[PDB]
C-alpha cells in the first residue's frame, strides 16, 4: 500500500483543524505588472497652431 | 487550546491567599517565598532549561 512519512504542510495542533494539506506553505510574488493599455491622440498635426 | 501539541505542556497559576489576612509586611514574604518552591519545580518538569 502508501508509505509512511513526513507530513510538512499539515496542521496538526492541539484543538486545530487538519483537514487541509497545504496549510504552511507561503504565497510568493510572480514577478510580472499588469499595467493598463495605452492612449494616442491622432489630431495633433491635422490643424493650425 | 492551552498547548501548541499535545504532551509539551501548559502553564501555571499559583494562589497565595487572602488578602485581609496579610497585615504586617513580615507576613507577606512567607507565603511568597513558600509559594516559590512549587514555580520552581513546576518549570523543570517540562526541561525547562537553567
Amino acid at each position: 500500500a502508501n508509505v509512511p512519512g513526513q507530513k510538512v504542510g499539515t496542521d496538526q495542533g492541539k484543538g486545530k483543524s487538519g483537514s487541509d494539506a497545504l496549510a504552511l506553505f507561503l504565497k510568493v510574488f510572480a514577478g510580472e505588472v499588469l499595467t493598463a493599455f495605452t492612449r494616442r491622440s491622432v489630431t495633433a498635426d491635422k490643424h493650425i497652431v | 487550546s492551552n498547548e501548541n501539541i499535545a504532551g509539551l505542556g501548559t502553564a501555571s497559576v499559583l494562589e497565595v491567599g487572602k488578602k485581609a489576612d496579610l497585615n504586617t509586611p513580615a507576613k507577606l514574604g512567607e507565603a511568597i517565598i513558600g509559594q516559590l518552591t512549587i514555580a520552581r519545580a513546576k518549570l523543570t518538569s517540562n526541561y525547562v532549561p537553567a
